C-alpha cells in the first residue's frame, strides 16, 4: 500500500504498462477483426426492400 | 432490583408529586411531562424523544451509550421501539410533506397506466401480411 | 505524507483554471484566498490533461489491435484465401 | 447409485430419473423415426414391464 | 407516428396487424405456383424441431443441425450454409411482404369498389 | 459413430465413467451375493360396510381398513397416470399437444371418478362416511338428475 | 417482481450497496437480481398470453426508464452501477414477456459476466482510494489506473454497446426483433431511449471518475501493484471479449432472421452516438 | 418432489454463475485480507 | 497509512502557508487564530474546513470552538489518526 | 433557560464520571460473573412494559381503539368468511357445479 | 476532560450555517473551481449582512436556514470515514477481556503479550485505585 501526497501515482511497472496495451490490443483487434470479416451485422443482413416501387402486374 | 421496587406509579396531579417524580427519573423538573391519563397513557412516566428520530441525535456527543446515544441514567423514551434507528428515523428532516411523494408517485404511474393501456389496441407493427406454416389442406401459393 | 511540499512551489499563474478563475472574480471585484490550495492538480506534467486523458482512456492500444489485425490478415490468408 | 440403483417400481423414494428424446440428425442411424413406447403403458414404467409378476 | 398511425386513421385501407388475405387467391389469374414442401412430418418429428419454426424450408434448418452435430463445438464451419437458411427465411420473408403489399393494392381497389356504385 | 469431437469425447468420459462400476458389480457385488425371494404381499377381501350391523365394531375397523388400503391404492393409481402424462410430455418435446390428449382425458376421468368416491370426505374417512356420500349422490341422481345439470 | 426490484418493489439494491462489494458483485451481477428473470423464463408461456404479459411489459419498460434516468442523475457510483443493473433486467424482462425466452438467456449470462467485471473494477478503485465511493472525489483515474481503467472501459462499452462485444450481439438481437415484431408504442419508445439513456450514464460515469480533474483531497494512495484482483480481472476480461461470441454460435440451433429497413437497424447505432456525446458534452463543466 | 431439472439452459448458467463466484471469490482474497474473519465470508458465500 | 506528529506539523503548517488571509511570515504553532492573527470569526469555518477536506474527517462545531492555535489543530488530528508519538 | 441547561449538564457530568467510575471496575469485572451496570432506564422502560395496566381506565379513546384495532377488523372478516362460504355452500349445495369442474378437488 | 455543552451562540449558528451551506454548495457543484467561485459568492453574501443589528441579523439567519433547508440536496457530500458516511464504524472490536477468556494452550501462542497484558492489569489497578478510589 503505497502512498503519494499531493501528487500522482508512483511510475508504474512494466507489467502494468505491457497488460495495458495487451488489453487494448486484443480488444480492438478482436473489433476491427469482426468489422473486416462480419460488416454484415451492423448494416443489416439482407438488403430491405421498398415496397413502393412494385409492379402491379407482378402482384396482381 | 425488580420490577415491583422500580415501576411507574399512579399519575400524579400535584406539583409536589411532579417534582418528586421528576426527581425519580433523574429528569430536571422542567423536562418531566407526564402523559395524559385518557386511558392509553402511562402513569408517572416521563414523554420523551418523539422528534423524527433518535438518529436526528448527534454522534458527536461523547454518550455513555453509543449504540442507544443515550447518557447513564436517561430515562428511556416511551415509544422507543418505534422512534429507533431501525425503524422510522432519519438523520435530516425530510424536504416535502409526506402525502407528496405518493401523491407525486401515484400521479406518475396512473399516467403511465392510462398511456400504456391507451395505446394498447393500436400497436406498431411492420409490413408482414401472416406467418405461414403447413396445416393440412393450405393450398397456399407463391408469386411465382 | 511522506513527501511534503514546500509552500513555494505552488503558484496559481500557472494553472490556467485558477488564472480564468481569478481575471473573473476580479471583474466581480472579489478574491479567492484558498486559491494557491488547488495548484497541484490541474498539474499538466504528473496529471494529464483533459484531451489527452480521454485519448489515452478511448483509445488505448488502437496501434497494438490494428497491428495484431494486420497480423491476422497476414496470416489468414496464407490459410484460407 | 444411478446405474443400478434407480427408482425401480417396487418402492418410493429413489432419484427417478426421467429422460426425453435425443434428436436424430441426417447421418445418424434411422434418420426417418417415429418416437418409440407409443404405447400408453409403456410411458412411466419404472421396470414394471419386466417384472415377473 | 407510425403506420398504426394510419390504421387510426384509415381503417379500410390499410389492413393492420397479422392480416389473413380475406379474399379468394388468383385474382389476376396467373399461373401461381403451388408452394410444396420437400421433407415430411416424420423426419420433422425426428429433427426434434419445434412448432414456431416449421416453416415451408425446414430441411434448410434439417440440413443445418446436420452440419451443427457434424462438427460440434466448432460450428464456425457451416456458418456460410447457414446464411443459405437464413436467406430461404428472406425469400419466406418477402413473399409476406408482398402479400401484405398486394393486400393494401386489393383493398385500395375495394375503395374504387366504393366507387363503382 | 464418433461424428463430432465432442460426442467422441463425451463417449470417452462415459465409458471411463462406466468401466470401474460396472467391473465393481460383476467382480464384488455380483459374486458372493445370496439368492432370497421376497414376494409382493396380497389381501383378500373382507365384508364391506353394507354388510356391517350397527352395533359391531369387529367388523367396521376391517371395513374401514380395506377403505383406506383402497384409498390408498388408488391415490397411487392417479399418481402413476399423472407420471404417464409427465412422461409424455418430457418424451415428446416438441409434440406434446397431440400424443399427450388422450392420456390427459384418461387422468382427468380417473381425477373426476377419484374425487366421485372420495371426495369432500375430510381428514377422517371412514367406511361409513363413504357409504353415506354414495347413497346420497344415488338418491340425488335418481331424483334431480346428474349433478351439475341443476335443481 | 419482488425478487427482481420492479416497480414498486425496487428499493433493495441502494441498501444493498451496504453489503461488501464481492457479494454486491454476485448479488446484482448474477444469483439475486437474476433469479427472478429465471422463473419468468420458466413461466414465459403462461406470461406470452396472459395479461400479466402487458403488465410485465409496462413494469420493466417503467423500471428501465426509471433506473437510467435515476443513473443519470446520482451522484454514486455502487448505486450508478445498481441503477444500471435494474435497467438491464427491465429490458430483459419486458423481452420475456413477448416470448424469446432465448434471448432473454443470451442477455442474462453476457449481462452476468460484464456487470460482475465492472463490480469488481469499482471494488478495486473504491479499495485503492479511501472507501468513500462519490463519483465527484475520483477524478483521474484514466492514467492512474492504467489497467483498471482499461478493464472499466472494455466492459463500460460491454454494457454501452459498442459492436462486436458480448453485450452488443444481445442487445442488438433484443433491439430488433421487437422492431420486427409487434410493439405496443409506449413500449417501442421506452426501449430506444432507455439503450440511450445507458450510454448517457455509461459516458457520464467515465467523465467523472475518469479523464478529469482528480478532486478526492490533499491526502489518497492510488497504485496498481495489486495482482490478485488483476488475475481475475483478465479471466473476465478474456470472457467479456469472446463470451457473446462463443454463445451466439451454440445457444441458437436456429439464428433469428432481421429483415428490418436501414434507419430502423441503424436506429441503435445512432442513438448510441446521440446518448454517448450527449451523457457526454453536457456533463462536462466550465465557468457560468 | 425434490427434482432436479438437467437441460442446457440450467446447465449453462449454473456453469457462469460458478465461474463468477470463482473469480470473485479469487478477487476476494485480496479485497478482504484486511477483514477479520474471511472464513465467515467464503463459507457464507459458498452456502450462497 | 503511517504518520507521524511532524508529517501532520508539516501539512498543518503548508496548507496554512498556502492560505492568503493569513501571512506566510508571523505563523507559529502556539499563534491564536482569533486575536494574533487578522482572521474573523468566519474565517475560522475556512480554516476548519480546509481541515476536514484534508484530513479526511469532518469535525463538529464544538470541537471547531475548541480549536483555537495549530497546536491544537495538531493534537486534535494526532487524536483521530491515533499515531501518539 | 440557560441556567437550566447548565443544571442539566452539572447532572450529566455527575452521571457520566458514574458510569466511567463503575463501568470500568476492575473488582466488578473480576468476578468472572457477567452482567450489566446499574442502568434505572432500562429497569423503569422493562416495568413500563411489563406493569402497564393499573394505569388503563374504560375510557370512549380506549374503547374506540379496542373496538376499531381489532374486534371490528375480526367481525369483517368473520362476516366475508360467512358469507362467501355461505355462497358456496349454496352453489354446491343446490347443484351448480359439476364434479369434473370444481375447484380444489386435492388431486 | 470536557464534555461539549448544549448552548449554542448566534455567532456559532452563523458559523454553522455557512458550514452547511457550503457543504451544499459543494455537493451541487462538483468542479473545484465553480465551487470556489460560487463560495466566494456566498461570503459576499454572508459578508453583506454582517453590518445588521441583533433582530435583523436573527431573521436572516433563520431565512438562511429556511431557504437552505428548501435547497438542500438529496444527496450532499459527506466523507465515509467519519459520522453519516458509508464506511462508519466498519468493524465493532471487542473490550479486550475476551482475551482474559482464552485457552491457556491458546493463550500459548503470545506469552510474552500476554505477560505484558497482565503487568498492564498491575498498572490498571494502580491507576484505578489511585484515580477512583477503592
Ligand atoms: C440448502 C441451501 C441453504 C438453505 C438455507 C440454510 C439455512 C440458512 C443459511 C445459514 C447460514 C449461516 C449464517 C451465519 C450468520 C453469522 O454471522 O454467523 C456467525 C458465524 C461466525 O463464525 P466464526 O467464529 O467467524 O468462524 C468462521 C467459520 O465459521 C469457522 O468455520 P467452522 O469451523 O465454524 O465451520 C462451520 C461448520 C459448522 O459445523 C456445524 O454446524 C456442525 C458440523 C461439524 C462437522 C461434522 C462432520 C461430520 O460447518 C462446516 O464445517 C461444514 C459446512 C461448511 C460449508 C459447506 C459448503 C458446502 C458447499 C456449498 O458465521 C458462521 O458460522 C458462518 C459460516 C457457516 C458455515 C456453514 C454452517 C453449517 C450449517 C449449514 C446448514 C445448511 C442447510 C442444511
Ligand atoms: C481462452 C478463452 C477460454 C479461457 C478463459 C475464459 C474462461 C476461464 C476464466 C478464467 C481464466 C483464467 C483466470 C486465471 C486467474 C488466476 C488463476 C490461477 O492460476 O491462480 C493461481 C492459483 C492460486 O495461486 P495462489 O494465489 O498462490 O493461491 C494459493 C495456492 N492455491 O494457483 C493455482 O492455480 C496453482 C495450484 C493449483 C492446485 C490445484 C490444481 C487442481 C487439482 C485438482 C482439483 C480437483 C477438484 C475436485 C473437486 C471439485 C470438483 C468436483
Ligand atoms: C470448448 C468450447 C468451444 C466453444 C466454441 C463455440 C464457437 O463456435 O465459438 C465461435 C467463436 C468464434 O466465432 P466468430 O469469430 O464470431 O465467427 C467465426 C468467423 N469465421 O469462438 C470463440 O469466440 C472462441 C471460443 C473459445 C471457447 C473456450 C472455452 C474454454
Ligand atoms: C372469549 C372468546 C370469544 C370468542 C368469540 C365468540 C365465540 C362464539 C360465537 C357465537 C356466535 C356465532 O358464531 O354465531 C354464528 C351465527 C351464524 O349465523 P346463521 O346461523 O347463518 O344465522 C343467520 C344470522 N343472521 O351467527 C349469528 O347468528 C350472527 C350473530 C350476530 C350478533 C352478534 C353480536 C355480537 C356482539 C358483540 C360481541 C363482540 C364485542 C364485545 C365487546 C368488545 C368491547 C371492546
Ligand atoms: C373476551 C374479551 C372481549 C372480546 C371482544 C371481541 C370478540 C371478537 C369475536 C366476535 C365474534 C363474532 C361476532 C359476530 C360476527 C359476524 C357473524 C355473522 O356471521 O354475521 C352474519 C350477519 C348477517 O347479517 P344479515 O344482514 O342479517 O344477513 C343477511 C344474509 N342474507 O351479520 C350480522 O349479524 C352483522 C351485525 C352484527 C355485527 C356485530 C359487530 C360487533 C362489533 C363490536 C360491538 C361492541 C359493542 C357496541
Ligand atoms: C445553493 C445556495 C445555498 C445558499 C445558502 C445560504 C444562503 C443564505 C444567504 C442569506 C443571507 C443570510 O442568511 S446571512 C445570515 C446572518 N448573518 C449575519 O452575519 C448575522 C449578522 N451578523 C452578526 O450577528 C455578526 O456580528 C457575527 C456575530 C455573525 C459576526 O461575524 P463573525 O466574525 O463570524
Amino acid at each position: 500500500h503505497v502512498v503519494s501526497y499531493r501528487n500522482g501515482p508512483p511510475p508504474h511497472s512494466k507489467a502494468t504498462k505491457i497488460g495495458a496495451l495487451t488489453v487494448g490490443g486484443a480488444m480492438w483487434w478482436w473489433v476491427i477483426w469482426h468489422l473486416w470479416h462480419e460488416p454484415d451485422h451492423i448494416t443489416g443482413e439482407f438488403d430491405y426492400p421498398n415496397s413502393r416501387k412494385w409492379s402491379n402486374t407482378e402482384l396482381g | 432490583g425488580w420490577n415491583k421496587d422500580y415501576k411507574p406509579g399512579p399519575y400524579p396531579q400535584t406539583e409536589k408529586e411532579r417534582l418528586a417524580a421528576a426527581k425519580k427519573y433523574y429528569l430536571l423538573p422542567e423536562e418531566y411531562k407526564p402523559y395524559a391519563d385518557d386511558g392509553l397513557g402511562y402513569g408517572d412516566y416521563p414523554k420523551l424523544g418523539y422528534g423524527l428520530g433518535v438518529e436526528a441525535k448527534d454522534s458527536y456527543y461523547p454518550w455513555d451509550y453509543p449504540e442507544h446515544k443515550r447518557n447513564q441514567h436517561e430515562p428511556i423514551s416511551a415509544d422507543h421501539d418505534l422512534y429507533s434507528e431501525d425503524r422510522w428515523s432519519q438523520a435530516e428532516p425530510p424536504r416535502y410533506s409526506n402525502a407528496y411523494y405518493f401523491a407525486c408517485f401515484l400521479g406518475v404511474m396512473s399516467g403511465c397506466l392510462a398511456l400504456y393501456y391507451w395505446l394498447d389496441d393500436k400497436k406498431m407493427y411492420r409490413p408482414v401480411a401472416a406467418k405461414q406454416y403447413p396445416s393440412p389442406g393450405v393450398k397456399h401459393y407463391t408469386f411465382e | 505524507p511522506y513527501t511534503v511540499p514546500h509552500a513555494s512551489t505552488y503558484k496559481v499563474e500557472s494553472v490556467p483554471q485558477l488564472v480564468e478563475v481569478k481575471e473573473a472574480l476580479g471583474r466581480q471585484g472579489l478574491k479567492d484566498p484558498w486559491l494557491r490550495n488547488e495548484v497541484w492538480r490541474y498539474e499538466p506534467k504528473a496529471f494529464g490533461t483533459h484531451r489527452s486523458r480521454l485519448n489515452t482512456f478511448l483509445f488505448r492500444g488502437l496501434g497494438v489491435g490494428f497491428c495484431a489485425f494486420l497480423a491476422t490478415v497476414a496470416v489468414e490468408y496464407a490459410l484460407g484465401i | 447409485y444411478f446405474k443400478y440403483n434407480q427408482n425401480d417400481w417396487t418402492r418410493k423414494g429413489g432419484w427417478r430419473v426421467i429422460h426425453s428424446r435425443k434428436q436424430c440428425v441426417p447421418g445418424d442411424e434411422g434418420y426417418p423415426k417415429v418416437s418409440d413406447r407409443s404405447a400408453p403403458s409403456d410411458y412411466a414404467a419404472r421396470g414394471f414391464n419386466e417384472s415377473p409378476l | 407516428m407510425g403506420n398504426a398511425l394510419t390504421h387510426y386513421m384509415k381503417p379500410d385501407v390499410m389492413p393492420g396487424p397479422d392480416v389473413v388475405p380475406t379474399f379468394d387467391p388468383l385474382l389476376g389469374f396467373k399461373s401461381r405456383k403451388e408452394r410444396v414442401m420437400i421433407a415430411t412430418q416424420e423426419e420433422m418429428e425426428s429433427a426434434k424441431l419445434p412448432l414456431e419454426f416449421r416453416d415451408y424450408c425446414a430441411h434448410l434448418a434439417i440440413a443445418y443441425q446436420a452440419c451443427r452435430s457434424d462438427t460440434f463445438p466448432f460450428v464456425y464451419k457451416c456458418a456460410h450454409q447457414k446464411h443459405e437458411y437464413l436467406t430461404c427465411e428472406y425469400e419466406d420473408y418477402v413473399l409476406r411482404m408482398k402479400e401484405f403489399e398486394r393486400e393494401r393494392r386489393l383493398l385500395e381497389r375495394q375503395k374504387r369498389l366504393n366507387k363503382a356504385a | 459413430e464418433p461424428r463430432s469431437p465432442m460426442a467422441s469425447f463425451a463417449e470417452s468420459v462415459l465409458n471411463v465413467i462406466d468401466g470401474p462400476i460396472t467391473w465393481f458389480r460383476e467382480s464384488i457385488v455380483e459374486p458372493n451375493q445370496q439368492k432370497q425371494n421376497w414376494y409382493h404381499q396380497r389381501f383378500r377381501r373382507v365384508p364391506t360396510i353394507d354388510q356391517c350391523y350397527t352395533d359391531d365394531a369387529v367388523c367396521r375397523f376391517e371395513a374401514d381398513q380395506q377403505f383406506r388400503r383402497d384409498r390408498m391404492v388408488d391415490n397411487e393409481i392417479v399418481n402413476i397416470l399423472r407420471q404417464r402424462f409427465e412422461d409424455c410430455t418430457l418424451y415428446e418435446a416438441p409434440d406434446h399437444m397431440v400424443k399427450c390428449r388422450p392420456l390427459m382425458d384418461q387422468y382427468e376421468k380417473a381425477t373426476e371418478n377419484w374425487f366421485i368416491k372420495y371426495g369432500d370426505l375430510g381428514g377422517y374417512a371412514n367406511a361409513k362416511t363413504a357409504y353415506m356420500k354414495q347413497k346420497h349422490r344415488l338418491i340425488w341422481e335418481r331424483r334431480h338428475g346428474p349433478v351439475g345439470s341443476g335443481m | 417482481m419482488t425478487k427482481s426490484a420492479q416497480i414498486p418493489f425496487s428499493s433493495w439494491l441502494p441498501a444493498a450497496m451496504a453489503a461488501p462489494t464481492p457479494v454486491s458483485a454476485l448479488v446484482h451481477s448474477s444469483t439475486l437480481v437474476t433469479a427472478g428473470v429465471y422463473l419468468l423464463i420458466r413461466f414465459n408461456i403462461i406470461l406470452s398470453t396472459s395479461w400479466l404479459g402487458q403488465l410485465m411489459l409496462l413494469l420493466s419498460g417503467l423500471t428501465m426508464f426509471m433506473a437510467g434516468l435515476g443513473a443519470n442523475f446520482e451522484f454514486d457510483l455502487k448505486k450508478i452501477i445498481a441503477l444500471s443493473t435494474l435497467s438491464q433486467l427491465g429490458l430483459m424482462m419486458s423481452i420475456l414477456s413477448m416470448g424469446f425466452l432465448k434471448l432473454a438467456m443470451f442477455h442474462l449470462l453476457t449481462h452476468a459476466l460484464f456487470k460482475a467485471l465492472l463490480f469488481m473494477c469499482a471494488g478495486a478503485i473504491i479499495h485503492n482510494m479511501n472507501n468513500s465511493q462519490d463519483i465527484r472525489l475520483m477524478g483521474g483515474l484514466s492514467i492512474h489506473m492504467p489497467l483498471t481503467s482499461a478493464c472499466f472501459n472494455v466492459s463500460n462499452l460491454a454494457l454501452c454497446g459498442m459492436p462486436f462485444l458480448a453485450g452488443f450481439y444481445s442487445k442488438d438481437m433484443i433491439l430488433e426483433i421487437v422492431s420486427i415484431s409487434n410493439v405496443n408504442m409506449f413500449s417501442f419508445f421506452l426501449y430506444y431511449f432507455s439503450t440511450g439513456l445507458t450510454v448517457s450514464y455509461s459516458f457520464r460515469l467515465v467523465y467523472y471518475s475518469m479523464t478529469g480533474d482528480l478532486n478526492c483531497g490533499s491526502l489518497n494512495m492510488l497504485n496498481d501493484e495489486s495482482w490478485i484482483m488483476l488475475r481475475g480481472m483478465m479471466g473476465l476480461l478474456i470472457m467479456s471479449i469472446i463470451g457473446g461470441s462463443m454463445l451466439n454460435w451454440l445457444i441458437f440451433p436456429f439464428p433469428y432472421m432481421i429483415c428490418l429497413p436501414i434507419y430502423m437497424k441503424l436506429l441503435t447505432l445512432f442513438v448510441c452516438i446521440v446518448g454517448g456525446l450527449f451523457g457526454y458534452l453536457i456533463s462536462l463543466s466550465n465557468l457560468f | 418432489v425434490m427434482t432436479f431439472l438437467f437441460d442446457w439452459m440450467s446447465l449453462l448458467f449454473m456453469s457462469f454463475v460458478l465461474m463468477i463466484s470463482s473469480l470473485v471469490i479469487f478477487y476476494s482474497k485480496e479485497y478482504m485480507m484486511n477483514d477479520n474473519h474471511i472464513n465467515r465470508f467464503i463459507m457464507l458465500v459458498l452456502m450462497f | 497509512p503511517p504518520l507521524s506528529l511532524k508529517l501532520i506539523n508539516e501539512r498543518v503548517l503548508l496548507v496554512l502557508k498556502l492560505y492568503d488571509k493569513i501571512d506566510p511570515s508571523k505563523l507559529n504553532v502556539e499563534s491564536h487564530f482569533i486575536n494574533d492573527l487578522g482572521l474573523d470569526s468566519l474565517d475560522h469555518v475556512e480554516v476548519i474546513m480546509a481541515m476536514e477536506d484534508e484530513f479526511g474527517f469532518e469535525i463538529p462545531d464544538s470541537d471547531a470552538e475548541k480549536l483555537l492555535k495549530p497546536a491544537d489543530i495538531i493534537k486534535y488530528v494526532a487524536d483521530k489518526e491515533d499515531v501518539y508519538e | 433557560e440557560q441556567e437550566f441547561i447548565k443544571r442539566k449538564h452539572e447532572a450529566t457530568l455527575k452521571l457520566r464520571q458514574e458510569f466511567l467510575k463503575q463501568s470500568s471496575n476492575p473488582y466488578r469485572h473480576a468476578t468472572g460473573e457477567g452482567g450489566t451496570v446499574f442502568d434505572a432506564g432500562l429497569a423503569r422502560f422493562q416495568a413500563m412494559r411489563v406493569s402497564n395496566y393499573e394505569h388503563f381506565k374504560p375510557t370512549g379513546k380506549s374503547f374506540r381503539t379496542g373496538l376499531f384495532a381489532v374486534v371490528l377488523p375480526i367481525a369483517l372478516y368473520a362476516w366475508a368468511l360467512k358469507a362467501e362460504r355461505d355462497g358456496r355452500e349454496e352453489k354446491y349445495r343446490t347443484g351448480q357445479v359439476a364434479y369434473k369442474d370444481r375447484q380444489f378437488k386435492f388431486i | 476532560a470536557q464534555v461539549p455543552l448544549a448552548i449554542v451562540s448566534h455567532k456559532r449558528q452563523v458559523c454553522s450555517l455557512y458550514k452547511r451551506a457550503l457543504r451544499n454548495l459543494e455537493s451541487w457543484y462538483d468542479r473545484r473551481n465553480v465551487y470556489r467561485y460560487r463560495a466566494v459568492q456566498l461570503r459576499a453574501r454572508f459578508d453583506e449582512n454582517r453590518s445588521k443589528d441583533l433582530g435583523e441579523g436573527i431573521r436572516l439567519l433563520a431565512c438562511g436556514q429556511r431557504e437552505l433547508f428548501e435547497t438542500r440536496h438529496f444527496q450532499p457530500r459527506n466523507f465515509a470515514n467519519s459520522a453519516g458516511g458509508c464506511a462508519f464504524e466498519r468493524e465493532v472490536i471487542p473490550p479486550d477481556w475476551v482475551l482474559d477468556y482464552w485457552h491457556p494452550l491458546e493463550k500459548a501462542q503470545y506469552p510474552e503479550y500476554f505477560a505484558k497484558r497482565e503487568q498492564r492489569k498491575k498498572e490498571f489497578v494502580t491507576w484505578w485505585e489511585k484515580q477512583y478510589g477503592k
